[PDB]
């Protein structure tokens, strides 16, 4: 959460989701698109077989 | 405050400085308005209008554009040479001897090459040169 | 359109190769092994670097990437135009080697007269 | 480092500075960074998803349905043309879109959409004394550093084209208007202090 | 600045303040206001709806530069490795087209 | 042909051409802060309702079973029924 | 400034109808904005003939005689004319382009000095003639060294 | 090709509003038919997809501001379920055992 | 390389020498100043300036005053033309000045370098600005 | 001798530079002008665009190697640098290594974009979502970034060490799996949908029919003993 | 100066419509720096009458090396004791 609030670009690079909650209704001022390549091209995700072959 | 004292000029327009403070004049004509302070700045508008149009894109300097004669010569030569290349490489490859001329020039250290001669004058002159080290 | 022209050139080179390989004895090149090798190399290079690449990365990419990414134009319209206009020289160079030889004259030309 | 708007700002640069300083929705939508657009709610009839345009009738919109943490996408992307007028709906998921054609004006209707835009980034404005950072470690996380500082004592005021030309050509008029604006700024500050 | 007491009393009577100002200018002192510098923004009709400024829609110099690149490549390669120079006189009418142009 | 055009060669009136008065500015600030400001947009769903109609009933004139019994009869031909 | 105490009263479901209703707040009218600006905006000239494809009803040109005069300085600016060398060379310069010189709202300075100025020589204030000799020496020395 | 359907819906504020269903494309704006007439034919051909350079938008919804699915949400698994059912065999009710002993602890 | 190196060298030498003033003469009415400066080859080149435009401006950085050449009795005085954005450099030595117009010239081209450039004390902080009266003529 | 060989060398360098310009322009276009919401979501973009970008990245990775090899060939031909002359340290097999390191990724670049055409056309005519788009994307990516370690299957018999030979053969045979994944995804994309038969669909079917045999023959070539003959 | 988005957007008097009357736009009033949330996790949960914000603060960020070394002394002594046991074993 500290990383997301202070350095949004690094949070997006690492793939962290926006850690703030907008339940009050006002969207946050530093939201960004999700870069999930690191968490998706992994042995535990849709790239499981590709990562097994690469390993 | 240190107001501007007087303007010893016969041009009544310049007397506007007498109505302001020296600090104000420095702030708005010396610190960040140095390139704009007490200047007409008509050149700014002229250059903006010059840059924001669809005028000729051939540029030589920031002050002058390319010479139209040079531009036209370059364009005509480019078009004609491109047409020659395409036509010769697509239609006139049957007779290479008739379609192309053989020529070259080698280093002056080595003896003059047999093909080193002025084209269109090989029937009128023979070229040779003295080797150099 | 340039890709169509280059593909026709490659098809012509393939036709030359197939006519030479139709039956033994070199019915097409009549013994010019060097010319046949040059034609084969020209065919391969033209098909690889000047048919499929222009079709995919030249026409299809330039036509589709703006649509599929939401851009008014490519980041380098000048470079796109340059890449388009640069192809013909390489295409000709890799396609006309079969015709062009340093020894242009034929075996029955009396070079001793010149 | 900060550009002198009264001397150099024109057309596109002036509009960018207006977007930076006023954050008016019309300019902010035009100059919003392409990489990130503020996340919004799911479109509904009562609370439709608002798509902003800058004096244009239609915009190419894309929809992927209800987003989930596991997948981040509801349905495969479908593109349509969101046009100005009544609300519109997506067939696949029923998401409701509303096209707001912002106008170059300062009105409560436009101010109503202030919260729907990211603040315009300032770090990339002006002139940079560093071309680019040659750092593979932070090529996508750090902007170029600055040797100098950014002044924060600048007050901007909008001007018409003919008035701006008058300010440029006539230094006396420029000084007069500057002094008047300074007096008005003093009055505004005093009024705010009294209200507080 | 100085605000008349009667004017301030009239303002208070006609308006009762119940909300706090959101502008940060309220915190400024007279020194900061004096040190503030005024800048002018040119406001006109907006036609470009993108961050990037208007870009020219034609590259004539680029097209001709590419034509020259092609010509240089072909001619240089043929001359260096084939030693062949195109005989422009064979199709004399294109050379005459250049001369006429 | 319409002819050459340049929109920047004509005056614009997006900003008032006369500066305000000091007393008017003070009174405007007083009045603005003496009354509530216009609301800003909020994106919170308040008592959200189904986008479609009521959920099909367990029993009644039309039930979810009737909908379920339609997937198996699906045809798009070249002629009307 | 307790956030929960503020929010629980500020945002309520039963007030949704009035919470998101846009209105113009009641504020004192300002003559420069609510009186003067509408008048000048409505009094804009209208032209029957305007660029149909790109123009607007209010695209009315300002006459040259009505354009503001240039009074910043008396000294002329011959750069506008275009020097005879450039004219002979046929070079095209933006500074002396007629279209860019034809500004819409302000007249460009006259190429000639204002008639008020008198160029009769007066008396010498400052004079350092040895600067010419020093400059010649340094320039020749640098040229020789560079060669 | 502009709108594939329309409806009139009364919102929570009591006002009736019109909702139009835009024609859609499978991820391909090139295949999308950009027209301004009630015609299926692709008549208009545009050299500049973005005439004014305004970028398109692919909005991303915040999970916090999302709403539970209610646009025929009961149909998401219908396709797969019915595909399985078509080949599934169902025992007749009369032959299916009924009124079996109750579980002791339930 | 040769052509452009020669051109750059000559042009930048001329630019460096342009600032320095060789001769300065008032007009008959003292309304214009004719300035003779160095040319690319070391000859005389004429220019015209307006005395009103001419002004001696303080440095932007207030800690760099001590580094000005004017600190020395035989230094250089940098006079800036605010209209043409040009700089005129004069030797401080009285040998180069006419002693019956120098006083008026320096009292007329030094109007923007005042006491307040160094700051305000607590006796003059209030008077640094003109007080604004609001609502005294009407409620 | 001097002539067509040198012309081909210089034209190969020329085409390498042209490809440099092309992929630079396209990749920067994607990275800087992509619409909001599609900046990083590769899945949402049509498969053809994804394949094109992956192939452009592969070309960027491999082009400098080919350029260096071709430049060395030109230097050996003209200046006689003896880079590939065994007499004084030259390595003739180094030329083959450098060429094939780009050559195999070159054919992979040629093929990868072809899959996108079918992956887009089949859903369009079937009125159905494509089967396992994420898995197909990951399969093409694994093929792309594992084709950099199989360039030696064109050099089995050249005389390289058995260790490298075995590594190349093993990775080459392993490459077959993602192709099978793509084939099964294509097959499953045709089931349980509303088919709209069209000429693009027929072309896609012909493409699948040809690709099956092509890849099968490639896998057979991966057999080392058969590859010898 | 606001910490919470709801408080920031509840009653805004410095909006462009209001500021256009004076036509003065100070650089110190940029929306970029106008509001900024705290670095501690805050999440909303349903209360008895409305949503309420709960803060999840796990650890402090101002501990010093003296405290850290005092806490680490037992680990060092245990390492020494285990090594001595191994040597004597
Ligand atoms: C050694 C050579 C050294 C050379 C030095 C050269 C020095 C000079 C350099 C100058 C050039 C600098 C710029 C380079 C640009 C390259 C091109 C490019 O992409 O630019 C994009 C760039 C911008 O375009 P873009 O499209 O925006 O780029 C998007 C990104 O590139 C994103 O692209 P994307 O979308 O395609 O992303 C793909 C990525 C995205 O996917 C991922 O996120 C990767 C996977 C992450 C999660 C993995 C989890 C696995 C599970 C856990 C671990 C399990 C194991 C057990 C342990 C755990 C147990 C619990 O996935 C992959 O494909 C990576 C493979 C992942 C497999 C992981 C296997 C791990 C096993 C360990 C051993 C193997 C490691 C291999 C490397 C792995 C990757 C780092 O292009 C430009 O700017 C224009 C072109 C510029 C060209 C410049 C000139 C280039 C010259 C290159 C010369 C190279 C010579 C040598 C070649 C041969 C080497 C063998
Ligand atoms: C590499 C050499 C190869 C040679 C091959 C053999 C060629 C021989 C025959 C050549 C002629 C063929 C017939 C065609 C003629 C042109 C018409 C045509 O159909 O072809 C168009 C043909 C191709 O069409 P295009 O280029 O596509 O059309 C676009 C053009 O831009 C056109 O655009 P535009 O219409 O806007 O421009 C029209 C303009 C042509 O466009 C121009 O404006 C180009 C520039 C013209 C003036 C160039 C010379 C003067 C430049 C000033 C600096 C000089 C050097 C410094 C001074 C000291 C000397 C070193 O026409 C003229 O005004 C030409 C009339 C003659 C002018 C003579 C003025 C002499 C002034 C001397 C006093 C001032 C200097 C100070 C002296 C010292 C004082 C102490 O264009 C040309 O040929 C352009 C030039 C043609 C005119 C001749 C220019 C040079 C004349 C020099 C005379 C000697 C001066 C020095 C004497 C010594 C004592 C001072
Ligand atoms: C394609 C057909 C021709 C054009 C379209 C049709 C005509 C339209 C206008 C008609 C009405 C107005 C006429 C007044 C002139 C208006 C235009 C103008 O100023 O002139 C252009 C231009 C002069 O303008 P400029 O001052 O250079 O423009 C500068 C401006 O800044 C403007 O700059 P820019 O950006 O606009 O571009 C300037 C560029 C303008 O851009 C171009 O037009 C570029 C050149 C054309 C495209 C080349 C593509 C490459 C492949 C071409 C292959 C062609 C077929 C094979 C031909 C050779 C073997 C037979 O000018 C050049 O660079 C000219 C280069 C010299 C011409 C080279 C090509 C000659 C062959 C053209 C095709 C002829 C087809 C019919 C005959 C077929 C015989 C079997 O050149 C000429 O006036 C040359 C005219 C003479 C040559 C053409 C006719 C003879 C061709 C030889 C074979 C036939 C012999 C028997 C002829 C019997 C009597 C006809
Ligand atoms: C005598 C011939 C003997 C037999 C051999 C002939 C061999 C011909 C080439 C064979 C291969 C391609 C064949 C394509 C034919 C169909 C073209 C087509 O779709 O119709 C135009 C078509 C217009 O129809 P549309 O788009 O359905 O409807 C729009 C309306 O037309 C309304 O549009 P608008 O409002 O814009 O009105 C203008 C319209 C009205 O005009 C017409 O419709 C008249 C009829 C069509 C005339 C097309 C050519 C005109 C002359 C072009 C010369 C170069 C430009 C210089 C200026 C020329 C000024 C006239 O004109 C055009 O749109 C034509 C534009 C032409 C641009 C050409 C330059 C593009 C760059 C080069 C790309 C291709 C390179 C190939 C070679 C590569 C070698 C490595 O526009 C295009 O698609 C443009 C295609 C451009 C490329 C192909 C044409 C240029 C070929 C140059 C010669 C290459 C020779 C190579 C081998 C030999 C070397 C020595
Ligand atoms: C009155 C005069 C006109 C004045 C008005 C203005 C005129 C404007 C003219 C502008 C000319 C632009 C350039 C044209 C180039 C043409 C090239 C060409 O086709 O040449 C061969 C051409 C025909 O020869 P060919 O035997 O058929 O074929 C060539 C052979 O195959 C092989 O032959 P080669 O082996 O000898 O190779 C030479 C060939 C090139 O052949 C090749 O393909 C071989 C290339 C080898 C290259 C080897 C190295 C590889 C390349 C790259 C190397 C660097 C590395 C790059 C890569 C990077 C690596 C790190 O190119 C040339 O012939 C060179 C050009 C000859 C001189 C022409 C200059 C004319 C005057 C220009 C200035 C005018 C303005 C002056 C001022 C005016 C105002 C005072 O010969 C000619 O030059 C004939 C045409 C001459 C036209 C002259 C101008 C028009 C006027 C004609 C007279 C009409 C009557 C006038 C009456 C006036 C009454 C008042
Ligand atoms: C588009 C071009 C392309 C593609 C995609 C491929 C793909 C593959 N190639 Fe090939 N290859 C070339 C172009 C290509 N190749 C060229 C041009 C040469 C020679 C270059 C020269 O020297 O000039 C070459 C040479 C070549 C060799 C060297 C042969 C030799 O020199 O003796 C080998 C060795 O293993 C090989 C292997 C493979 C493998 C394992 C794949 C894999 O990608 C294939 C994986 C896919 C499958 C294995 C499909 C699985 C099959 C099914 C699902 C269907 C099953 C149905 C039935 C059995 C009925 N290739
Ligand atoms: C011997 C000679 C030595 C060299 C001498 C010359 C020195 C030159 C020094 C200057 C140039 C180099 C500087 C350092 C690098 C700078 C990079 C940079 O800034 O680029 C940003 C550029 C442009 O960035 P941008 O413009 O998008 O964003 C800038 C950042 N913001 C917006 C926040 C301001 O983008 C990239 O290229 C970076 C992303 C791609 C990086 C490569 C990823 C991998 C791609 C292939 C897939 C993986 C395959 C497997 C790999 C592993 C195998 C084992
Ligand atoms: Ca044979
Ligand atoms: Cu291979
Ligand atoms: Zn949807």
């Amino acid at each position: 959460y500290e990383l997301f609030v202070d350095h949004p670009d690094l949070a997006q690079w690492t793939g962290t989701y926006p850690k703030v909650d907008s339940s009050h209704g006002f969207p946050f001022y530093s939201t960004y698109e999700m870069y999930r390549d690191f968490q998706e091209n992994t042995l535990n995700s849709d790239g499981s077989f590709a990562q097994w072959i690469t390993l | 405050m240190n107001r501007f004292f007087k303007v010893s000029s016969k041009y009544q327009y310049y007397k506007y400085l007498e109505q302001y403070d020296a600090a104000f004049l420095r702030k708005y004509q010396s610190e960040t308005h140095w390139y704009l302070g007490r200047r007409g700045a008509w050149k700014n508008l002229v250059i903006k209008y010059a840059g924001d149009h669809i005028s000729l894109e051939e540029e030589h300097n920031v002050k002058y554009k390319t010479h139209l004669s040079f531009v036209y010569l370059s364009y005509r030569l480019a078009w004609v040479l491109f047409a020659y290349v395409l036509i010769y490489n697509h239609f006139l490859l049957g007779d290479i001897g008739k379609t192309f001329n053989v020529g070259e020039w080698d280093h002056r250290l080595k003896p003059s090459a047999e093909r080193d001669y002025p084209t269109r004058y090989e029937s009128l002159y023979i070229l040779d040169r003295t080797q150099k080290w | 359109y340039f890709s169509m022209v280059t593909g026709l050139s490659g098809a012509a080179l393939a036709t030359m190769i197939r006519l030479e390989l139709a039956h033994p004895g070199s019915p097409f090149f009549k013994g010019d092994s060097l010319r046949y090798l040059q034609v084969v190399t020209a065919h391969g290079l033209i098909m690889v670097f000047f048919v499929v690449v222009p079709i995919l990365f030249g026409g299809f990419a330039n036509f589709l990437i703006p649509y599929h990414v939401g851009s008014k134009d490519v980041a380098y319209p000048r470079l796109n135009s340059i890449g388009f206009w640069i192809q013909p020289c390489g295409y000709i160079l890799l396609a006309k080697i079969g015709f062009l030889r340093p020894q242009f004259w034929r075996y029955y030309d009396k070079t001793s007269f010149s | 480092r900060m550009t002198n708007t009264t001397e150099e700002a024109f057309d596109e640069v002036s509009h960018e500075w207006q977007a930076l300083v006023t954050s008016n929705p019309f300019d902010l939508n035009v100059f919003n960074y392409l990489e990130n657009t503020q996340t919004s709610n799911f479109g509904t009839v009562d609370n439709p998803l608002v798509v902003f345009t800058s004096e244009t009738p239609f915009r190419y919109v894309g929809c992927t349905g209800q987003m989930n943490e596991d997948d981040y996408e509801g349905h495969e992307l479908l593109f349509f043309l969101l046009r100005e007028g009544s609300l519109q709906r997506c067939m696949g998921c029923g998401q409701v879109f509303k096209l707001v054609r912002l106008r170059n004006e300062y009105s409560p209707e436009m101010d109503y959409y202030l919260s729907n835009f990211h603040p315009y980034e300032m770090q990339e404005m002006g002139e940079s004394d560093t071309t680019v950072l040659m750092s593979p470690y932070k090529y996508a996380s750090h902007y170029e550093y600055t040797q100098f500082e950014t002044p924060s004592n600048m007050v901007y005021s909008m001007v018409n084209p003919d008035e701006h030309d008058r300010l440029l050509v006539d230094p006396a008029y420029r000084m007069e208007r500057t002094k008047a604006l300074e007096e008005k700024y003093k009055v505004y500050t005093s009024s705010l202090r009294e209200v507080e | 600045t100085v605000i008349n007491s009667e004017f301030l009393t009239y303002l208070k009577s006609n308006y009762k303040i119940s909300f706090s100002a959101s502008n940060i200018v309220k915190y400024l002192s007279d020194k900061s206001v004096n040190n503030s510098v005024i800048l002018y923004l040119r406001k006109n009709k907006i036609f470009n709806k993108s961050r990037y400024s208007r870009n020219r829609q034609t590259y004539r110099t680029g097209a001709y530069w590419c034509l020259y690149v092609n010509i240089i490549a072909v001619v240089a390669f043929y001359f260096w490795f084939y030693k062949f120079t195109m005989n422009f006189g064979y199709l004399w009418w294109l050379l005459y087209s250049l001369i006429l142009s | 042909r319409a002819g050459p055009y340049n929109p920047n060669r004509y005056k614009d009136y997006y900003i008032p051409r006369t500066l305000p008065k000091n007393e008017e500015i003070v009174e405007f600030v007083q009045s603005q802060h003496s009354v509530p400001a216009s609301p800003i947009r909020n994106q919170r769903h308040i008592n959200p309702v189904r986008e479609s109609g009521p959920l099909p009933s367990y029993d009644g004139t039309y039930t979810m079973e009737d909908i379920r019994a339609v997937f198996y009869n699906t045809t798009v031909g070249r002629d009307y029924c | 400034s307790d956030p929960n105490d503020f929010y629980r009263d500020a945002y309520r479901n039963e007030n949704r109808w009035i919470d998101q209703s846009v209105f113009t707040p009641k504020t004192s009218k300002m003559t420069h904005y609510d009186v003067e600006w509408p008048k000048e905006l409505a009094s804009r000239p209208v032209t029957k003939k305007f660029h149909h494809d790109k123009g607007y009803k209010y695209d009315v040109t300002t006459p040259y005689d009505q354009r503001y005069n240039y009074v910043a300085d008396r000294l002329g600016h011959p750069e506008i004319l275009g020097n005879p060398f450039e004219r002979l060379m046929r070079l095209e310069g933006d500074i002396y382009h007629p279209n860019y010189l034809d500004q819409p709202f302000v007249k460009v300075p006259n190429a000639n000095p204002n008639a008020s100025l008198n160029f009769e020589e007066g008396e010498v204030l400052y004079e350092n003639t040895r600067l010419l000799e020093w400059a010649k020496f340094w320039n020749y020395s640098v040229v020789v060294g560079y060669l | 090709q502009m709108f594939v359907a329309r409806q009139v819906v009364t919102n929570s504020k009591g006002e009736k509003v019109e909702v139009l269903w835009n024609a859609q494309c499978y991820e391909d704006i090139a295949q999308l038919n950009v027209g301004f007439a009630p015609v299926l034919e692709s008549v208009d051909y545009h050299w500049e997809i973005f005439l004014w350079a305004d970028p398109p938008i692919k909005p991303n919804n915040d999970f916090d501001l999302n709403v539970p699915c209610t646009w025929f949400e009961y149909e998401q698994e219908w396709w797969m379920e019915s595909c399985i059912q078509e080949d599934q065999f169902n025992l007749p009710e009369d032959e299916r055992p009924y009124n079996t002993p109750r579980n002791p602890h339930c | 390389v040769a052509i452009y190196a020669t051109y750059i060298a000559l042009s930048y030498i001329n630019n460096i020498w342009k600032d320095y003033v060789v001769r300065a003469q008032f007009s008959k009415d003292k309304e214009l100043l004719f300035v003779t400066r160095v040319s690319p080859f070391g000859t005389t080149e004429e220019e015209v300036y307006e005395v009103a435009h001419l002004e001696h401006l303080p440095p932007s950085v207030r800690s760099g005053v001590k580094d000005l050449s004017a600190q020395d009795a035989d230094g250089l005085v940098d006079v800036t033309c605010m209209s043409s954005q040009r700089s005129l450099v004069f030797y401080k030595g009285d040998q180069y000045w006419n002693p019956k117009v120098y006083n008026d010239f320096i009292n007329q081209t030094s109007n923007l370098w005042t006491r307040n450039y160094t700051g305000y004390n607590r006796l003059e902080v209030q008077n640094s600005v003109e007080q604004v009266k609001i609502g005294f003529s009407h409620s | 001798a001097v002539g067509s060989q040198d012309i081909l060398i210089l034209s190969v360098v020329f085409a390498g530079i042209s490809t440099t310009i092309s992929f630079t322009n396209l990749l920067i276009t994607r990275r800087t002008l992509a619409m909001p919401g599609l900046r990083h979501r590769r899945v949402l973009m049509p498969f053809v665009t994804i394949s094109i970008f992956l192939t452009l990245r592969m070309l960027a990775t491999i082009t400098p190697v080919l350029g260096a090899a071709v430049i060395m060939m030109a230097f050996d031909r003209h200046w006689q640098t003896t880079f590939f002359e065994y007499a004084y340290g030259g390595d003739p097999i180094l030329s083959q290594h450098l060429f094939w390191f780009f050559g195999h990724p070159e054919v992979y670049v040629l093929i990868i974009p072809t899959f996108g055409f079918i992956n887009m056309i089949v859903p369009h005519n079937n009125t159905r979502r494509v089967a396992s788009k994420h898995h197909m994307i990951w399969a093409i990516y694994v093929m792309a970034y594992m084709g950099y370690l199989v360039w030696g299957h064109h050099m089995y018999l050249v005389g390289l060490d058995h260790r490298s030979r075995t590594m190349y053969s093993t990775i080459t045979i392993m490459i077959s799996m993602p192709a099978t994944i793509k084939v099964v995804n294509w097959t499953l994309s045709l089931v349980n949908g509303a088919l709209k038969i069209d000429l693009p669909f027929l072309f896609s079917m012909s493409f699948l029919l040809l690709f099956l045999v092509a890849g099968f023959t490639g896998m057979w070539l991966s057999h080392v003993s058969l590859n010898v003959s | 100066m606001f910490r919470w988005l709801f408080l920031y957007w509840y009653n805004s008097t410095d909006t462009p419509s209001a500021i256009a009357k004076v036509n003065l736009w100070s650089y110190i009033n940029l929306r970029l720096f106008k509001a900024r949330l705290s670095s501690s996790i805050a999440y909303y949960i349903l209360g008895l009458n409305n949503l309420e914000l709960k803060k999840l603060k796990i650890f402090y960020k101002n501990t010093y090396f003296d405290y850290i070394y005092l806490k680490s002394i037992p680990c060092l002594f245990l390492i020494i004791f285990f090594t001595n046991l191994y040597l004597f074993l």
